[PDB]
Parts: structure tokens; C-alpha cells; sequence
């Protein structure tokens, strides 16, 4: 049908702009945030990819978990989450926001940053290396790109 | 390398030849080739009234010369 | 007279009545004296600018001036006010009333 | 009904001032009044005297922005009314309203009126001039002959604003 | 008064400046021969028409023709 | 057909802003010794067109303790004022040849405030406040040395028509006579538009994002179109000010081609002071322009009122 | 000046001679009355002239220099 | 008290914007300038108690140019006659009134 | 005529660029999302208390200048006068008032800014 193929390639265009146009925010806790700001670096040059970091919630596309999500933070990461516009992306980094790291077994560390914000991305290291930062970001990219929205609702 | 910022820079400028020309080619439209009079001051005002009261057409830009007298 | 004079005139008396009854705020009334100064000065050039008056057309602008000559004074007069008391409502400038 | 142009900018003019008097709040009040001053300077363009328009327009603007920023400041409530949150600034906007559209209705139908002085109900561009002015504007002329005629204008004038520095010096000074 | 100058200068340039283009703008237009050149100027543009006067008989300064060489001419402004 | 002339004013300075986004990110890249985009498309030409959809398809996220009246209000009072404040700009015929284009473009620019003003306060927020508030100091710094700039510069074109700008630097430019009232007039400009060093509004430093930052995209996307226009009518405006081409009447391509060239380079220039200098507190930039701006202003609005009667060169007024 | 005072002049005689056409049943009136005790000539108002005309010549006329651009 | 300075000192203060009959600039008569220079002629140092009833008639003039109450009341009468016999269809309007009307030049 | 058309077109096409946002796409309003932001943590009092000014003292001399300078603006048709000495002087004299007025703020600690 021709409806079919005009919603796939709405679809198609509105999945390019979005994957095209990420805007990170500015939000590190620990050393993963001194790896991703030598992502930020001219070496990798995430600007390229019109990968732009924004300070506020608001006019932010995905945020970027960089270090160790303690007990006192939580709440404040998960409104920070929350006041994101839809659709929001998370992109965890680093052993600490992945699975507590060094700290599982400490008694005041959150073991993962699964627990409090739902994740797209995990990206293992300790730290992750900015190449492997920029990987991470290239494959939450085309899975941004395999998005199907207006094709299930023209299916539903 | 630096010369790159120079496509981007270009369409710039067509983004800034456009629209100003534009209007000049549309003072050349519709004021039959002739550029659009200025009335800064009332007598330049009452000398376009007398020259759509004298064209006969109800168009200022309508210029009639020495021929139209005996 | 003609139409525009009538607006204007009602203007200033709607802006007069603003004025008269206070609502315990003295930032409101400064705005309704700015709105009567706004009115006098649309009137005075109105009827300047009708009746051909050049030579008073440094009436109106100098007019304009001496606007401020109050205005920006009752900003000085509320300064102090609310350096007296937290807000600036009419109703704690009572002390005078022994 | 393009003749009564003045005329409808006249009515949004009051109809401005029925709204920041009737004081709501500050903020509102302050762009209440930066309508009215932006359909005045428009009357009084339509008049001819585009030059005084725009100081004006320029001036009260100016004005209003120190004001709102005063406001904000010092003049400020935990929940400021925007025009309904109170009953009689709701009410006194209501009635003042109504009053100036049955001032147009009553002005619409016989074209006379009577509050206190006397007025007609034709469109203003009847008392126009029909003449030109030649190659100058009369209202550019006579601003410009403050100088070279207002000499004691200009002086008792910058007096005054002289006086109103140091006046606003001594008075927010405390000791 | 060098002392207090040079101190001044060092301390605050734009003051010093500001006086002087101050000072040279007051004294200035005393000194120089050419303010009259710009009162004739003003005075000779015609803003208004020239409305002639009725030949009573004797006018011996105003012409009958505009090419008349009586009358106030500007050969100085062509020239200046 | 005055629609035609409006519609083709006002869509290619929409895409001028977009371009002007565009060779913001990648000329400041390339001052920072790295690249921009170039993954979007060819030479990243596609990158703003990118960057306005996903802006538009994004939510908008009006607040709820924001008063939604102004705050809907703001943003529209800001992207029309920046409309129409370009018309009577000449190119080298403006679409409205108003005989007080400067006086207008000084009322609007003044009223440009307003709209930052209403978002700072509209937006129940603590930083939208301090925003506002700088914003009002701005204003109150720049404004009255900017129109005796304005006015001491225009004492020799002899009135306030942008038309006549032209004619008047038919001979020489105007920056050979007026250079101080020339860097006087570019530091206003910058601290006009809260451009950086006098950024002091949207400052991610100080604050996250200050007055726009409840502002999420839609709404968003109009400040920042808003600025953009208003830092291009600045350049515009400085290069008929100072820098006026020469205009043939029979072929106008050749000033819309020398001022749009000398407004590029005044963009690339601001661009230039945007990535070079660290920001200016905002009490400093009060006592900037009240103390060492302010004087000289008086004194060269002096200079320049006495200069014409001196040498018999007082511009005619027709 | 010439074709401004016979534009003028002839102006005002065709409102006069439309004016007793209108009103001739009307009691009490009385046509071409001035409303100025002198008999010296008057400069002509805008509703003087333009009465009796459609409106595009009225904005023409009192309002096409101020709206020309 | 009014302690006249100026016509003691002979210096000219305000007396230039007093009224429209004034030296102007560039020569620019006000729309009024021939009434209020007959009312001031005819009313000069006879006093204001004789010139409230002997100058009635130029005063009364120059408040009917400055205002033009009857020159409105007189259009108002004629405009509304004019649409009563439209209304009524017992009126055509000229053709010079109708916008075909060929001006002098 | 052509203003407010210039006007009522930019003012159309501004207001038409929020109900395009508004209404296009797929909205998901929550109480948790739309409140203020302060950086993580819910804020302490209000954002309508009062902000106690510092530099009230200058908003006070711009609000003089402002006019104080406007009265300068007609200086350009000034110069066309046939009387210019005296419109050289006075226009000397008004701006020397000016200059006397802000060193006389400059001098008394006007321009500094409070606490
Ligand atoms: C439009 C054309 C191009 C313009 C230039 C654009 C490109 C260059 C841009 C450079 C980067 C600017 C970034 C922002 C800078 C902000 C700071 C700033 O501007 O501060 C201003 C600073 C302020 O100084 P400050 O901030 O250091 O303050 C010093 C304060 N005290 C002294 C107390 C310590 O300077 C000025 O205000 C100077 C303004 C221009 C002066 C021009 C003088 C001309 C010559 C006059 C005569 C001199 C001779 C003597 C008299 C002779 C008489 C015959
Ligand atoms: C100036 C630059 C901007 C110009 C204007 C914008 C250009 C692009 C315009 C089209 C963009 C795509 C459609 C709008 C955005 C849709 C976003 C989205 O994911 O919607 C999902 C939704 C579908 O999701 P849903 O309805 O299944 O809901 C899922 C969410 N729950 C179940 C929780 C409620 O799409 C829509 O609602 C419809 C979108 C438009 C569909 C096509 C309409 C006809 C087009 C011809
Ligand atoms: C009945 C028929 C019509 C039916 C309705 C549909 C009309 C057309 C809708 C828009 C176009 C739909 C197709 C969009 C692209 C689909 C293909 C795609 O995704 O290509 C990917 C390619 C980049 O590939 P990438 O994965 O990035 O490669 C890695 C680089 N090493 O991407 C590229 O190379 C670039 C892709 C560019 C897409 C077109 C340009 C953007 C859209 C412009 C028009 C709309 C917006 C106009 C302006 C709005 C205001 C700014
Ligand atoms: C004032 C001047 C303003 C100028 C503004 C615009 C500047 C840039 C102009 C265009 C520059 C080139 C852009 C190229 C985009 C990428 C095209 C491309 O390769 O698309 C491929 C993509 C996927 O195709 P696929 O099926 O994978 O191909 C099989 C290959 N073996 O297929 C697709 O994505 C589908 C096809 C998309 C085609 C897009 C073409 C460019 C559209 C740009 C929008 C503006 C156009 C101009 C508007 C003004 C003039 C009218
Ligand atoms: C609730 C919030 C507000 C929502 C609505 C917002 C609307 C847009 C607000 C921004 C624009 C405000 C404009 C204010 C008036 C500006 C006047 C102006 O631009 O004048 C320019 C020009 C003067 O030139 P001049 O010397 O007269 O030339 C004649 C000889 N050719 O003039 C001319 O050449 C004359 C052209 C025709 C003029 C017609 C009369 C004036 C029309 C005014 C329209 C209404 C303005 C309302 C402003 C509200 C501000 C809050
Ligand atoms: C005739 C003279 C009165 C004209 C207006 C009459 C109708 C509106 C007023 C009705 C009476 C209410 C009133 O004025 O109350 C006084 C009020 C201040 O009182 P407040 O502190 O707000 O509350 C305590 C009790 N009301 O103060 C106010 O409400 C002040 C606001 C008045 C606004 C007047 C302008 C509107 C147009 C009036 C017609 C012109
Ligand atoms: C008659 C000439 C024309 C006069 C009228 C027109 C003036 C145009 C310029 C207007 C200037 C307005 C502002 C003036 C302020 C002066 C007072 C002042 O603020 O002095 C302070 C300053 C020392 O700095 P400080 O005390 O630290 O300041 C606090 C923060 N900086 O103190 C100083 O730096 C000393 C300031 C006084 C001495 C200046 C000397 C300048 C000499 C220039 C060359 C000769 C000029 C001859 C003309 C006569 C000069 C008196
Ligand atoms: S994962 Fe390792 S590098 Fe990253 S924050 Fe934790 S300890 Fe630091």
C-alpha cells in the first residue's frame, strides 16, 4: 500500500533527524566524566556527529551516566531523568553505572544505575575508553536508526 | 581543513543575496522599469497625486512626456 | 469637538479613577500617575499636531521630561519605604495618624 | 471600515488603560501600559507626528523595564493576581469595559454624544488639512527650534534634571 | 601642574581624553574664521518661495529679473 | 504582491539563521583546533535541517507553576520583533523606507527585552529570575551610550533615513572619520544581543541556562532563531552605519553583493571575540560602559556638534 | 498653485450644486450657508471637500502620505 | 502677585509660544492664524470686561476653526440625508461622486 | 497599509510556529516532569520572593538620562537653524549639565553598588 511506504519514510526521516542531532547533557560524577570530556577532545570530536553537549534537562536529547551513582544522588539523577522531554535515551558508561564496579559491596552506592533510570546502552570499561564512549554512541545511534514508530501505529 | 567553512559561509551569502535584490527586482516590477518613488517629504506626495490624477491610467508610474500637449 | 479627543479624555479619566482608590500597593498608583502623564501627553500633541502649532512642539517632548521628575522621585520615595517595612503597602504608612 | 482607523486604535488605547488600572499586578499593569503606549504612539504616527510617537514609545519602554525590574525586586507577592485571581479587580475590569463599548455602541448609532463637553461620531479624518507642508515636517521644525528659540526652556530644564540627580542622591542615602 | 597631568594620564587615559576633546570642542569654533560661512549657508538655502513686492517706483536694490545682477548672489559658494 | 516581497524577506533570513548555526559550530571548531560536522551530509550541509526537525517533533513541556499566558506570549513577541526590525534596513532599497528607521530600530530594540524578561518571570524558576535581572542590567548599561553613539554618528549623515546612509559614504567611509565611535558602536552591539563576552543571560557558567532554561524544544528553537537574526541585523545595521558600498542605481547586485560580503566578515568577526575571551561579570560590564564608555560619548557627541559649524559642513537634511 | 486652487475651487462647486439636490425637502435649510460670520475665504477642511466621495479616495487623500511606506 | 520681570528687562522668556501669530519657523502659518490675529486685534487693551461682549464675534470664529463643531454638524446632517434617501432609494449618486470623475490635471 | 501587514504577517508566522510544536507530536505529561528545575533537588521557597536589588541607585539615572539624552535627538535638524550660535551654545550647555551630572554621581560613590 502507499500509505505503508509514505509512514515508513516519515519514519525514516524523523529517525535520521533524531539520531543525527543527539544533545547530550552536561552530567558526569567520576573519572568516566574525565573520559567523556576527552571524547569531547579534538581527537574524537564528538561535534562531528552533531553530538552537542547542553546544560539544561529541557533541551537535552540522552543522558550520559558517567561514574558511581551513590544513595545521596539517586533522587537527583531521577529527576533530572524525569524532567528530560520524551524521547529520552540513557547511555550507561563505566563499570560503576553499570553494575556498582569497585564499590558492588559498599553499603551506600546504588549497584548499577538500572535500579533508578531505564538504560539503552551499556558501555563496560573502567573507564571506558573514548574511542569506546564514541562506539557506544555510534551503535545507540543505529538503534535509534531501527525505530518503528509510525509503522506500529499504522499497524495498531 | 579551514576552507571547509567556506561552502557553509557561501550559502550564506545566497542566503543573504536573495531577498534585498528581490525587492529591487520588485521595484523594477511594478513600477513599470523605473525605480519605486521615495515621498520623504508632502511635496514629492503631491507630485505623485498629480502624476496619477495626469496619467489617466490611475498608475503614477505611467510617465506621459512632452507629446501629450498641443 | 471629533472622536479621538472623547477616547483620550476617557482615557484619562478611567487612568484618574485607577488613581483615586488605592488597592494597598503604591507601585500600582505609580503606574496609574505614569498612565495620566501618557494620556495628558497624547492629548496636548493631538491637539498640537491638529491645529498646526509648530512652534509648541517643544511643549509636549519637554512635558515628556518633567514625567520623570516625579516619576523616578517616587521610586526614591519607595526605597526607603521598603527599607522602613519588608513590603511597600499603604496601609503601614499609618504612623502619622497622632 | 478602514476610516475609522484612529478610531479603533483609540479604543484599544483605553481599553489598555481599563486594564493596568484597574491594577492587577505590577508586571501586568507594566504591559498593559506598554500596549497603550505602543497604540498611542500609533494615534498620534496617524496624526503625523511620527517623531514624538517614537520617543514616546521609546521613553515609556525604557521607563516600564525599570519599573518591572522594581517590581520584581521589591513589589512582589507569593501569588500575584493576573486579572481574575481577585474579585474586585476582575469586577472593576468587567465594568470598566463595558462602559467603554456602550460609549462605542452609544457613539455607533446617532453619531453624537454627550459626557461633559460634546463630541461627534465621525471618523477623525474629516479635520485634516488638505494642503502639503513643502519640504519639511512641521513637527521636525518645531522640535528643532528648541534650540534656537527655547533658550530658557533649556535651561530651566536642565536645571530641573540636575536638581532631580542630586535629589535622588540625598534621598536614599540613610545617614 | 606636569606632575598631576602625567599622574593622570598614567592613572585614568580616558578622563584626560574625554577632557580634551571636550576642551578643543569648547574653544574651538571661537578660533576658526569659518562659522560665518556656515551662517550664510543656512541663511541662503531656499526653504520658502521668494514672494515679490509690489513696484511702487522707487526700489533701486531689488531686480526685476531673477538674471538682474542686483540681488544677493552666491558666486563664494560656488567657489568656498 | 507585497506578500511576495514580505515571504521572500522573511524565509531566507530563516535560512540564513540556520546556515549561521551551521558555521557558528563549525567555524568555532576549527578556531579550536578541531573539526565540525561533516557526518550529516556533504561538508555537514544537513545538519541544521537535522537539528530543526528534531526540535519541532520534540515535547514542549509548558510548566506548571509558570504562568502559561506570557509564557506562550514571550517567545512569539520575541520571533516577530526580530521579523519585523529588518524591514527598513536598505538592501540597497529597504521594504519600508521609513523616514525615522533609526528611531525604530532603537524603540524595537528596546522592546526586544521585554521578551526575556517575560520568560525570566514567567517561568517560576530562581534562574530564570537572576537571568531577567542581568538582562535588565544590561539594558540599563548600554542603552543610553548606545543612542548618543547613534546620535553623534549621525550628525553628519544630517537625518535619521537609513536610505540616505548611502549617499552620504559616497565619498569616503564613515569609520575613517568616527573609528572611536566605530568600536564604541561594535561593543554595544555585542553587549546588545547578550553575545559573548557579555553572553550574562544564557550563561552556562553562572547558571545552567538562565531565562531558557524551562524552555524545552519548540519554544526553545525561537530565542535561538531570534538571536541569530539579531546578531545578522546588527552587522547589517554596523555596515550601513560605517562601511557603506558604493550603490549603482542601474545594477543594485553590486551593493548587495559588497554589504552582504562585509556583513559576513562582521559576523565571522563576532564570531572571532566569541571564541577568544572569557566572560565579563555583570557588574563589571555596568561600570564598563557608565565610566569609560559614557565620557568619551559625551565628549565626541560634543566634538562632533561643533566639528560641522566649524568647517562649513553641515549636511543638507534633503 | 495654479491647478491646486481651480482643483480645489472646482471640487467645492460640485459638493455645492449635490448638496441642494440632497437636501430640498428638508425644512428650515438653507444651501451653500457658511458656518463662519466673515466673509473673508477660509482654507477648506477635509470633510469639506471629500463629503460626498467613496472611501478609497478618502484614504487617498487624508491618509496616503502618513501609510505610503 | 504677578511681578512682571520680563517687560521690565525687556528680555524675551516665553512670549514666543504664547500664541500662533508668533514669529514661527521657516514662516509656518498655524490653520487658524487670520482668526486669532483678528480676536487678538480687535480685543487689544480694551480690557477684558469690554472685549468678553464687544469682540464676541472674531472670538466666537476663531473657536469655530479651532474646533469645527458646526462644520461637523453640518456634514453629519448632510451624510445622514444622503444614506436616508439611499435607504430610501429615492437618490443616485454622480458619477464624479462615484469615483469616474477625471480630476483637473 | 503596508506595516500592519508586514506586522500582521510576522506576528502570523511567529504564532503559527508554536501550534505546529504543540500539536504535531506524541506528548507524555507525568507530575514529575513539568516541575522546576533547581539542578536535581527540589527548590527552597519560591521563585516570587523578593530579590533585593543593588543597583537601584543607577536604574534611577537611566531612568533620567534616558529622556535627559532624548532631549538631544533633534540636534541633526538643529543644525539647519539660521540662528546657530545659539544653538551651539545651548546644545553645549545641555550636554555639560549631563557631564556635571554623572561626575557629580560618579564623585559621591553613586555608581557603586550596594552592601
Ligand atoms: C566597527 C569597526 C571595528 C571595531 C572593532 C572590532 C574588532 C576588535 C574587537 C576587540 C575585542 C573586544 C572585546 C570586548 C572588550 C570589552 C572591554 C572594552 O572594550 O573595554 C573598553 C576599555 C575600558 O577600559 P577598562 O575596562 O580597562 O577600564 C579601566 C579602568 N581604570 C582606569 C579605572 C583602571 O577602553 C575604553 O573604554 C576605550 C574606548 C575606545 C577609546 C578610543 C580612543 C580614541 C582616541 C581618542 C584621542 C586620544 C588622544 C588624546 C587626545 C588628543 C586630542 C587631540
Ligand atoms: C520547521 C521545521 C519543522 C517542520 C514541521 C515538522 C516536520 C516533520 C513533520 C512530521 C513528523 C512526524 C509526525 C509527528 C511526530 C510523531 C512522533 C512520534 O513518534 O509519534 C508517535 C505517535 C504514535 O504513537 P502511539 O499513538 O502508538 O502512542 C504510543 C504512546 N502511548 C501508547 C503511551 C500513548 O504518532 C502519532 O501520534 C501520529 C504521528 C503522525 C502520523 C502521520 C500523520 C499523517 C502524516 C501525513
Ligand atoms: C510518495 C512519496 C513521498 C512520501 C513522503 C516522504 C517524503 C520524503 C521524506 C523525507 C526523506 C525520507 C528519507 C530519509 C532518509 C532515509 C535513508 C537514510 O536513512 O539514509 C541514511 C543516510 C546516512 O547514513 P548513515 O547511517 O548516517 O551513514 C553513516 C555515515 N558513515 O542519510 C543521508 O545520506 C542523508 C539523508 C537526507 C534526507 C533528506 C534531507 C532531509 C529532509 C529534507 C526535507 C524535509 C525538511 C525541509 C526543511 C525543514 C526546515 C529546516
Ligand atoms: C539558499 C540555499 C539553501 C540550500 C539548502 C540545502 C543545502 C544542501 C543541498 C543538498 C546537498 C546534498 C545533500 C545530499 C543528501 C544525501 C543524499 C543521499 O545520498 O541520500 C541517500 C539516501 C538513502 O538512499 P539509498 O536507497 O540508501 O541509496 C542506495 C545507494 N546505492 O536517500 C535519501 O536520503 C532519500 C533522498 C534524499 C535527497 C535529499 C537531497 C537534498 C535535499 C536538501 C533539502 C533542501 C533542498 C533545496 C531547497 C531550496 C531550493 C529548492
Ligand atoms: C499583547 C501583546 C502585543 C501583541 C501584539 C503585538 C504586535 C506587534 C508589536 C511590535 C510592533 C509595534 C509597532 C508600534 C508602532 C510602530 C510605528 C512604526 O514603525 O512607524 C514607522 C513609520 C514611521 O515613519 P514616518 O516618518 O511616519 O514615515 C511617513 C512618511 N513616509 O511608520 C510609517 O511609515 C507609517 C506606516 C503606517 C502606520 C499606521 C499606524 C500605526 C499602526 C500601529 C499598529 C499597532 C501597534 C501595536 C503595538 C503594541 C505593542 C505592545
Ligand atoms: C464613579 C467612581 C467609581 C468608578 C468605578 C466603579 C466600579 C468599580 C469599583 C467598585 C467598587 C470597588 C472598589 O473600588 O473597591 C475599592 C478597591 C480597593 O479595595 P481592596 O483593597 O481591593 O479590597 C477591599 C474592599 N474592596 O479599589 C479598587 O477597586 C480600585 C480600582 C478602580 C478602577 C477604576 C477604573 C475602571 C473604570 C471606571 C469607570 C471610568
Ligand atoms: C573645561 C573642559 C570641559 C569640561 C566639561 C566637559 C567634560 C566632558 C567629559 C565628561 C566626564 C564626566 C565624568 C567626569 C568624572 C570626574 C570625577 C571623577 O570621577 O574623578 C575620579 C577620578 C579618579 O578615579 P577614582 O577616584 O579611582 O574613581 C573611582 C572609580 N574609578 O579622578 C580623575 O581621574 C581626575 C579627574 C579630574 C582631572 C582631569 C584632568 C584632565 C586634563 C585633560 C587635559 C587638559 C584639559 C584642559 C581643560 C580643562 C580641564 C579641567
Ligand atoms: S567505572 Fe572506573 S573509571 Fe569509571 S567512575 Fe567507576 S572507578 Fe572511575
Amino acid at each position: 500500500s502507499r500509505g505503508e511506504y509514505v509512514v515508513a519514510k516519515l519514519d525514516d526521516l524523523i529517525n535520521w533527524a533524531r539520531r543525527s542531532s543527539l544533545w547530550p547533557m552536561t552530567f558526569g560524577l567520576a573519572c568516566c566524566a574525565v573520559e567523556m570530556m576527552h571524547m569531547a577532545a579534538p581527537r574524537y570530536d564528538m561535534d562531528r556527529f552533531g553530538v552537542v553537549f547542553r546544560a539544561s534537562p529541557r533541551q537535552s536529547d540522552v543522558m550520559i551516566v558517567a561514574g558511581t551513582l551513590t544513595n545521596k544522588m539517586a533522587p537527583a539523577l531521577r529527576k533530572v531523568y524525569d524532567q528530560m522531554p520524551e524521547p529520552r535515551y540513557v547511555v550507561s558508561m563505566g563499570s560503576c553505572a553499570n553494575g556498582g564496579g569497585y564499590y558492588h559491596y559498599s553499603y551506600s552506592v546504588v549497584r548499577g544505575c538500572d535500579r533508578i533510570v531505564p538504560v539503552d546502552i551499556y558501555v563496560p570499561g573502567c573507564p571506558p575508553t573514548a574511542e569506546a564512549l564514541l562506539y557506544g554512541i555510534l551503535q545507540l545511534q543505529k538503534k535509534i536508526k531501527r525505530e518503528k514508530r509510525l509503522r506500529i501505529w499504522y499497524r495498531r | 581543513m579551514w576552507f571547509e567553512v567556506l561552502p557553509g559561509i557561501a550559502v550564506m551569502g545566497v542566503c543573504l543575496f536573495i531577498p534585498g535584490m528581490a525587492t529591487a527586482r520588485i521595484h523594477r516590477f511594478s513600477n513599470g522599469g523605473r525605480e519605486k518613488r521615495v515621498a520623504h517629504y508632502s511635496y514629492q506626495w503631491y507630485l505623485m497625486e498629480r502624476d496619477r490624477r495626469v496619467s489617466g491610467v490611475n498608475r503614477y508610474y505611467v510617465s506621459k512626456g512632452l507629446e501629450n500637449i498641443d | 469637538m471629533s472622536l479621538v479627543y472623547m477616547n483620550i479624555m476617557m482615557a484619562f479619566t478611567v487612568s484618574l479613577t485607577g488613581l483615586l482608590m488605592y488597592r494597598s500597593h503604591l507601585m500600582s498608583s505609580l503606574l496609574c500617575l505614569e498612565g495620566m502623564m501618557l494620556s495628558l501627553f497624547i492629548l496636548a500633541t493631538l491637539m498640537i499636531l491638529n491645529s498646526h502649532f509648530t512652534l509648541a512642539s517643544m511643549m509636549p517632548i519637554i512635558l515628556l521630561v518633567f514625567a520623570a521628575c516625579e516619576a523616578a522621585l517616587g521610586l526614591s520615595l519607595l526605597v526607603m519605604v521598603s527599607n522602613t517595612y519588608g513590603t511597600d503597602y499603604v496601609q503601614n504608612l499609618n504612623l502619622l495618624q497622632c | 471600515m478602514m476610516t475609522y482607523i484612529v478610531f479603533i486604535l483609540s479604543i484599544i488605547f483605553v481599553m489598555g488603560f481599563v486594564g493596568f488600572s484597574s491594577k492587577p499586578s505590577p508586571i501586568y499593569g507594566g504591559l498593559g501600559l506598554i500596549v497603550s503606549g505602543g497604540v498611542g504612539c500609533g494615534i498620534v504616527l496617524n496624526f503625523g507626528g511620527s517623531f514624538l510617537g517614537l520617543m514616546v514609545f521609546l521613553i515609556y519602554l525604557g521607563g516600564m523595564m525599570v519599573v518591572f525590574g522594581y517590581t520584581t525586586a521589591m513589589a512582589t507577592e507569593q501569588y500575584p493576581e493576573v486579572w481574575v485571581s481577585n474579585k474586585v479587580v476582575l469586577g472593576t475590569f468587567i465594568t470598566g469595559l463595558l462602559m467603554e463599548f456602550l460609549m462605542v455602541y452609544y457613539v455607533l448609532k446617532d453619531k453624537e454624544v454627550e459626557i461633559v463637553f460634546k463630541f461627534n461620531g465621525m471618523g477623525d479624518w474629516v479635520i485634516y488639512d488638505t494642503g502639503d507642508s513643502g519640504f519639511f515636517s512641521e513637527e521636525a521644525m518645531g522640535i528643532a527650534a528648541l534650540y534656537s528659540y527655547g533658550t530658557w526652556l533649556v535651561i530651566v530644564t536642565g536645571w530641573s534634571l540636575l536638581i532631580g540627580v542630586v535629589v535622588i542622591m540625598e534621598i536614599t542615602r540613610g545617614n | 601642574v606636569a606632575a598631576f597631568l602625567k599622574n593622570v594620564w598614567a592613572k585614568e587615559p580616558v578622563l584626560v581624553a574625554s577632557f580634551a576633546i571636550a576642551g578643543l570642542a569648547v574653544i574651538l569654533p571661537t578660533l576658526s574664521p569659518y562659522t560665518k560661512y556656515s551662517l550664510m549657508i543656512n541663511r541662503a538655502t531656499p526653504y520658502n518661495y521668494p514672494v515679490p513686492l509690489r513696484d511702487d517706483g522707487n526700489m533701486p536694490d531689488v531686480p526685476s529679473h531673477p538674471q538682474d545682477p542686483q540681488g544677493p548672489s552666491l558666486e563664494w559658494l560656488k567657489r568656498l | 504582491m507585497f506578500m511576495i516581497n514580505v515571504l521572500t524577506l522573511i524565509i531566507p533570513i530563516l535560512l540564513a539563521v540556520a546556515f549561521l548555526t551551521l558555521v557558528e559550530r563549525k567555524v568555532l571548531g576549527y578556531m579550536q583546533f578541531r573539526k565540525g560536522p561533516n557526518v550529516v551530509g556533504p561538508y555537514g550541509l544537513l545538519q541544521p535541517i537535522a537539528d530543526a526537525i528534531k526540535l519541532f517533533i520534540k515535547e514542549p513541556l509548558r510548566p506548571a507553576t509558570s504562568s502559561i499566558s506570557m509564557f506562550i506570549l514571550a517567545p512569539i513577541l520575541a520571533l516577530t520583533l526580530a521579523l519585523t526590525m529588518w524591514i527598513p534596513l536598505p538592501m540597497p532599497y529597504p521594504l519600508i523606507n521609513m523616514n525615522l528607521g533609526v528611531l525604530f530600530m532603537l524603540a524595537m530594540s528596546s522592546l526586544a527585552v521585554y521578551s526575556i524578561l517575560w520568560s525570566g518571570w514567567a517561568s517560576n524558576s530562581k534562574y530564570a529570575l537572576i537571568g531577567a535581572l542581568r538582562a535588565v542590567a544590561q539594558t540599563i548599561s548600554y542603552e543610553v551610550t548606545l543612542a548618543i553613539i547613534l546620535l553623534s554618528v549621525l550628525l553628519m549623515n544630517g537625518s535619521f533615513t537609513l536610505s540616505t546612509l548611502i549617499i552620504t559614504q559616497e565619498q569616503v567611509w564613515l569609520i575613517f572619520p568616527a573609528w572611536p565611535l566605530a568600536m564604541m558602536w561594535f561593543i554595544s552591539t555585542l553587549a546588545e544581543t547578550n553575545r559573548a563576552p557579555f553572553d550574562l543571560t544564557e550563561g552556562e557558567s553562572e547558571l545552567v541556562s538562565g531565562f531558557n532554561v524551562e524552555y524545552a524544544a519548540g519554544p526553545f528553537a525561537l530565542f535561538f532563531m531570534a538571536e541569530y537574526a539579531n546578531i545578522i541585523m546588527m552587522n547589517i545595521f554596523t555596515t550601513t552605519l560605517f562601511l557603506g558600498a558604493f550603490h549603482n542605481p542601474y545594477m543594485p547586485e553590486l551593493y548587495t553583493i559588497n554589504f552582504t560580503i562585509k556583513s559576513l566578515l562582521l559576523s565571522i568577526t563576532f564570531l572571532w571575540i566569541r571564541a577568544s575571551y572569557p566572560r565579563f561579570r555583570y557588574d563589571q560590564l555596568m561600570h564598563l560602559l557608565w565610566k569609560n564608555f559614557l565620557p568619551l560619548t559625551l565628549a565626541l557627541c560634543m566634538w562632533h556638534v561643533s566639528l560641522p559649524i566649524l568647517l562649513s559642513s553641515i549636511p543638507p537634511q534633503t | 498653485q495654479a491647478e491646486k486652487d481651480r482643483r480645489v475651487l472646482q471640487m467645492l462647486r460640485e459638493n455645492l450644486e449635490e448638496e441642494a439636490t440632497i437636501m430640498k425637502d428638508v425644512p428650515g435649510w438653507k444651501v451653500g450657508e457658511s458656518v463662519f460670520h466673515t466673509t473673508r475665504w477660509v482654507t477648506p477642511m477635509m470633510g469639506e471637500l471629500y463629503g460626498l466621495r467613496t472611501g478609497e479616495e478618502i484614504l487617498s487623500s487624508t491618509y496616503g502620505f502618513i501609510w505610503y511606506t | 502677585p504677578f511681578f512682571d520681570v520680563q517687560k521690565k528687562l525687556g528680555v524675551d522668556l516665553d512670549h514666543w509660544m504664547t500664541i500662533q501669530s508668533a514669529e514661527q519657523p521657516h514662516r509656518i502659518p498655524a490653520r487658524c492664524h487670520a482668526f486669532e490675529k483678528e480676536w487678538i486685534e480687535c480685543a487689544h487693551g480694551i480690557g477684558s470686561i469690554r472685549a468678553e461682549k464687544e469682540c464676541k464675534i472674531e472670538f466666537e470664529d476663531f473657536r469655530e476653526c479651532l474646533l469645527r463643531q458646526k462644520t461637523m454638524k453640518r456634514l453629519n446632517a448632510i451624510k445622514r440625508q444622503r444614506d436616508k434617501l439611499i435607504k430610501e432609494g429615492k437618490y443616485t449618486p454622480p458619477p464624479h461622486h462615484s469615483g469616474q470623475e477625471d480630476l483637473r490635471p | 497599509m503596508n506595516l500592519m501587514i508586514t506586522l500582521l504577517t510576522n506576528f502570523t508566522l511567529a504564532t503559527l510556529l508554536v501550534t505546529i510544536a504543540f500539536w504535531l507530536p506524541q506528548l507524555n505529561v507525568y507530575s514529575e516532569k513539568t516541575s522546576p528545575y533547581e539542578c536535581g533537588f527540589d527548590p527552597m521557597g519560591s521563585a516570587r520572593l523578593p530579590f533585593s536589588m543593588k543597583f537601584f541607585l543607577v536604574a534611577i539615572t537611566f531612568l533620567l538620562f534616558d529622556l535627559e539624552i532624548a532631549l538631544l535627538l533633534p540636534l541633526p535638524w538643529a543644525s539647519q537653524t539660521t540662528n546657530l550660535n545659539t544653538m551651539l551654545t545651548m546644545a553645549l550647555l545641555l550636554i555639560f549639565l549631563l557631564a556635571v551630572s554623572l561626575a557629580y554621581e560618579w564623585t559621591q560613590k553613586g555608581l557603586e553598588w550596594t552592601e
